């Protein structure tokens, strides 16, 4: 199951 | 045995040829189980192992939505790194990310990972503590400061110790027929004269799974590390892997050389010699 | 930019037996950047409809791909893999050798 969180550089 | 789950992602910009291509694949050990390619006709995360289709269409839609959102974050991140590295908008660049978890035979978390690379070089990695960061340079330090302010490590730690471990255990049970079966190597030694004074002995391992294997040559019981030619383990295309190790031997000294094979699928290790 | 040239291996899925259907593989690995051109050749000519794996990478970030096609080996037919990459001045040809 993938991680649903979104992080930007 | 011990197991791993990994998601891999690659975005490659192509200025003047549309938007960056995004490809992500998931693995349990050396088994590919899901894929997504933004250049497909109707991009969706597609199953690549029979044990994942049983998860249902809500599972597939949630995964497809994550893939589409990561393709978009990656496109924004590629634009950000052009700024952080003072680069022109003309060249092609690459962003890679891997994350996942390793569990022991008892299913307990051994370690978690989350790491990124830009143009093939380390950019920023979550440390083994799942709480602090290693930034490769002053550009990645800007991302580190942003991620420290937003407590990104804590969020990753929760995922890695929680869903990553639980869902890996679930897939290991649902796919136990294949994921928990080690196929031993089928082995043989070949002999090839090179000149009238030397010949090559090649030790083969075929049809094994997982890819991890140890193939070595000994002469009179001494390891021949420096003199062994060892090809990279390579996929056969039917889930299994192949490898060989070769040594150049003086004519008539063949009997002194032994090939040693270690692999999880074997009743126990093999000692082989050139037979005829 | 640091670039890495591909390693290339050409081999069959199952041990080669003349007249028996098999798969011809060309594994390219250890390369950066990811764009690469791979052809499988039968008697020096490009084999049509060759398939390949989805792009993935190793722990050191280098890329790998498997290109493959179904084939029935014969004593007469020669097979090879032809690779081009930004690190190569000209395409590199690796012949299929049943012993490697």
């Amino acid at each position: 199951l993938r991680n649903q969180s979104v992080f930007n550089f | 045995g011990s197991h791993s789950m990994r998601y891999f992602h690659t975005s490659v910009s192509r200025p003047g040829r549309g938007e960056p291509r995004f490809i992500t694949v998931g693995y349990v050990d050396d088994t590919l189980f899901v894929r997504f390619d933004s250049d497909a006709a109707s991009p969706r995360e597609e199953p690549r192992a029979p044990w994942i289709e049983q998860e249902g269409p809500e599972y597939a839609d949630r995964e497809t939505q994550i893939c589409k959102a990561k393709a978009q974050t990656d496109r924004e991140d590629l634009r950000t790194l052009l700024r952080y590295y003072n680069q022109s908008e003309a060249g092609s660049h690459t962003l890679q990310n891997m994350y996942g978890c390793d569990v022991g035979p008892d299913g307990r978390l051994l370690r978690g990972y989350h790491q990124d690379a830009y143009d093939g070089k380390d950019y920023i990695a979550l440390n083994e503590d799942l709480s602090s960061w290693t930034a490769a340079d002053t550009a990645a330090q800007i991302t580190q400061r942003k991620w420290e302010a937003a407590r990104v490590a804590e969020q990753l730690r929760a995922y890695l110790e929680g869903e990553c471990v639980e869902w890996l255990r679930r897939y290991l049970e649902n796919g136990k027929e294949t994921l928990q079966r080690a196929d031993p190597p089928k082995t043989h030694v070949t002999h090839h004269p090179i000149s009238d004074h030397e010949a090559t002995l090649r030790c083969w391992a075929l049809g094994f799974y997982p890819a991890e294997i140890t193939l070595t040559w000994q002469r009179d019981g001494e390891d021949q590390t420096q003199d062994t030619e060892l090809v990279e383990t390579r996929p056969a295309g039917d889930r299994t892997f192949q490898k060989w190790a070769a040594v150049v031997v003086p004519s008539g000294e063949e009997q002194r050389y032994t090939c040693h094979v270690q692999h999880e699928g074997l009743p126990k290790p093999l000692t082989l010699r050139w037979e005829p | 930019m640091i670039q890495r040239t591909p390693k290339i291996q050409v081999y069959s899925r199952h041990p080669a037996e003349n007249g028996k259907s098999n798969f011809l593989n060309c594994y390219v690995s250890g390369f950066h950047p990811s764009d690469i051109e791979v052809d499988l050749l039968k008697n020096g000519e490009r084999i049509e409809k060759v398939e390949h794996s989805d792009l993935s990478f190793s722990k050191d970030w280098s890329f790998y791909l498997l290109y493959y096609t179904e084939f029935t080996p014969t004593e007469k037919d020669e097979y090879a893999c032809r690779v081009n990459h930004v690190t190569l001045s000209q395409p590199k040809i690796v012949k299929w050798d049943r012993d490697m």
